[PDB]
RNA sequence: UUAAAGUUGCUGCAGUUAAAAAGCUCGUAGUUGGAUCUUGGGAGCGGCCGUCCCCUGCUCGGCGCCGGCCCGAAGCGUUUACUUUGAAAAAA
RNA sequence: GAGUACACCGGAAUGAUUUGGGCGUGCCCCC
């Protein structure tokens, strides 16, 4: 059955980005999906996303643009520290110039750069470049 | 393309597609670069300017490039909005 | 259509699709109020009734249960209501 | 799909987004409560009660005009049955299959479906033990089964 | 007189004038049999952006189903008794803080912030109900709620949407826009 | 014996035909489990934004003023993991 | 008062008078 909604959301975004589509439809909504898309859209990888509100579970339609390469998840949520982050961005990212790891943190859903200069770490969510 | 001094170092900036915003390679022969002529406002002749659209080879291989060209012409203002 | 708008589609596609696969799901049924031509009462019944009902006063049967919509008896008029 | 069948069906209700009592509904919440009380004293499950109300009274849902569910209404009155209706229906199907199976010894599909039915009974029974609806000393048994309606 | 404050303290002057006007209404009209115990909690006026203002009236939560039956006449009466002011009725609901572990009965979810805001939104627009909500995130990261309204009964509320957005910004603090789309009816 | 071995694969292998999906199904222990509960601003600095303070309760008593006010404190506050700091942690 | 068309009215609109119905609130009966 359905076990991870963020994984299916990112796989749908990746598939419709590879197909060249302009809009998607994520079927279940959650706070972590909205925060993850907010991290992408603040960092400039997607457009405005509309949350279609209903009384069961919302649907998200993001204005896709030709700006994304891949989105993925790391299941299960592996906990990381400040001394373990370097290995993750070494074996997970293409270069040391771009690309981000989004990780769950007690300060909030936030990427690895502000996790570095806020001096805090937590559980990992995924990556995009 | 830049460094700490900020000077440019790349060999050439590659063309991007106007439909999917994907990089057109140097060996993608199926990619095109379409020129569309404008018209005079009253007399209705060729004034001289160009309108340029670039479609990568993946869209033409998909076969869904005329919809993209029609959308870009509607966005520029060539095709009438009601259509 | 690689650039089909899913936020505001035409209502013909919304009526075209399944009752669960729209943007917001809406049931295909409705409430109707069939009345007898020999009686003077008005009774509100369901479109997909799937039971047999009697009129107020125990005179006639209004609908018959089928696989889908209820089979209203002949001569009895009805109209859709809403709010 | 199903838990005991290879088919993956899709057929259920689709509740509307609109959250309001309709203006053509001239039934007070006490009135639909009274119809619920008299139809439950007629000896009906909450499913058939909801069907009869939406079929011959025009109410869409009880909990949208009263703010409370049907079984919660019957529990607040004090006339809801001790054994719930779905476990009762599953036990009735099990004892009917067993009554068929005792005469026909060669029927193996009846034996397989009986195995599936007692599996569903055991799963629902341990869930009802978890939510404390059933006492923990309650247990399904063959000779007890004909003692249970 | 008619106004009941939940605290034992002095009422203000604007809500006193509103209470005096409505008691003179129920004495001098045909509503005295339907406005006996019907009290008013409080009232407040704001500055709607433009060239006008509006009045927010607070109502206790058992008194919503009574005032919803006579909502149509009261807004007309407060329109004809005032000059050019639109008036809305908003229930007073309490919001409890989140039970953090740094800080007892379990908090009901009807008192949560989202439930209170949704109840305020559905109670602000009484003659036209909610038939769809859309949330848009602009490039700076802020939200923008877009609310769809039904087609039937729009000849009274086609011009009150600016006051609705003003009072929703003043009470809650979220952007809101109101539309009348063409999908179902 | 180690790397080469992505030929023991947690990072990181394979199962149609090359080695390899139990004949099929039920099932306890094990593993994995849908959405939802507090949002937003003010005081200021550089020119809306990367820093700055704020949105758990009562009995003993000290930066002070003339029984009235702020501060401290013997006493306790729904529990876990995760995360950051601090102690101690023999040498070679 | 069963009410499909109905028969008596009470409120009420401008000292005095009065505007066909039903409940399916919008199309159905009689002109």
């Amino acid at each position: 059955v359905r076990m991870n909604v963020l994984a299916d959301a990112l796989k749908s975004i990746n598939n419709a980005e590879k197909r060249g589509k302009r809009q998607v439809l994520i079927r279940p909504c959650s706070k972590v999906i909205v925060r993850f898309l907010t991290v992408m859209m603040k960092h400039g990888y997607i457009g405005e996303f509309e949350i279609i509100d209903d009384h069961r579970a919302g649907k998200i339609v993001v204005n896709l643009t030709g700006r994304l390469n891949k989105c993925g998840v790391i299941s299960p949520r592996f906990d990381v520290q400040l001394k373990d982050l370097e290995k993750w961005q070494n074996n997970l990212l293409p270069s040391r110039q771009f690309g981000f790891i989004v990780l769950t943190t007690s300060a909030g859903i936030m990427d690895h750069e502000e996790a570095r200069r806020k001096h805090t770490g937590g559980k990992i969510l995924g990556f995009f470049f | 393309m830049q460094n700490d001094a900020g000077e440019f170092v790349d060999l050439y900036v590659p063309r991007k597609c106007s439909a999917s915003n994907r990089i057109i390679g140097a060996k993608d022969h199926a990619s095109i670069q379409m020129n569309v002529a404008e018209v005079d406002k009253v007399t209705g002749r060729f004034n001289g300017q160009f309108k340029t659209y670039a479609i990568c080879g993946a869209i033409r291989r998909m076969g869904e490039s005329d919809d993209s060209i029609l959308r870009l012409a509607k966005a520029d203002g060539i095709v009438s909005k009601n259509f | 259509p690689l650039a089909k708008d899913l936020l505001h589609p035409s209502p013909e596609e919304e009526k075209r699709k399944h009752k669960k696969k729209r943007l917001v799901q809406s049931p295909n049924s409705y409430f109707m109020d069939v009345k007898c031509p020999g009686c003077y009462k008005i009774t509100t019944v369901f479109s997909h009734a799937q039971t047999v009902v009697l009129c107020v006063g125990c005179s006639t049967v209004l609908c018959q249960p089928t696989g889908g919509k209820a089979r209203l008896t002949e001569g009895c008029s009805f109209r859709r209501k809403q709010h | 799909g199903r838990m005991h069948a290879p088919g993956k069906g899709l057929s259920q209700s689709a509740l509307p987004y609109r959250r309001s009592v309709p203006t053509w509904l001239k039934l007070t919440s006490d009135d639909v409560k009274e119809q619920i009380y008299k139809l439950a004293k007629k000896g009906l499950t909450p499913s058939q009660i909801g069907v009869i109300l939406r079929d011959s009274h025009g109410v869409a849902q009880v909990r949208f005009v009263t703010g409370n569910k049907i079984l919660r209404i019957l529990k607040s009155k004090g006339l809801a049955p001790d054994l719930p209706e779905d476990l009762y229906h599953l036990i009735k199907k099990a004892v009917a299959v067993r009554k068929h199976l005792e005469r026909n010894r060669k029927d193996k599909d009846a034996k397989f479906r009986l195995i599936l039915i007692e599996s569903r009974i055991h799963r629902l029974a341990r869930y009802y033990k978890t939510k404390r609806v059933l006492p923990p000393n309650w247990k399904y048994e063959s000779s007890t089964a004909s003692a249970l309606v | 007189a008619k106004i009941v404050k939940p605290n034992g303290e002095k009422p203000d002057e604007f809500e006193s004038g509103i209470s005096q006007a409505l008691l003179e209404l129920e004495m001098n009209s045909d509503l005295k049999a339907q406005l006996r115990e019907l009290n008013i909690t409080a009232a407040k006026e704001i500055e709607v952006g433009g060239g006008r203002k509006a009045i927010i009236i607070f109502v206790p939560v058992p008194q919503l189903k009574s005032f919803q039956k006579i909502q149509v006449r009261l807004v007309r009466e407060l329109e004809k008794k005032f000059s050019g002011k639109h008036v809305v009725f908003i229930a007073q609901r309490r919001i409890l803080p989140k039970p953090t572990r740094k800080s007892k009965q379990k908090r009901p979810r009807s008192r949560t912030l989202t439930a209170v805001h949704d109840a305020i939104l559905e109670d602000l627009v009484f003659p036209s109900e909610i038939v769809g909500k859309r949330i848009r995130v602009k490039l700076d990261g802020s939200r923008l709620i877009k609310v769809h309204l039904d087609k039937a009964q729009q000849n009274n509320v086609e011009h009150k949407v600016e006051t609705f957005s003003g009072v929703y910004k003043k009470l809650t603090g979220k952007d809101v826009n109101f539309e009348f789309p063409e999908f179902q009816l």
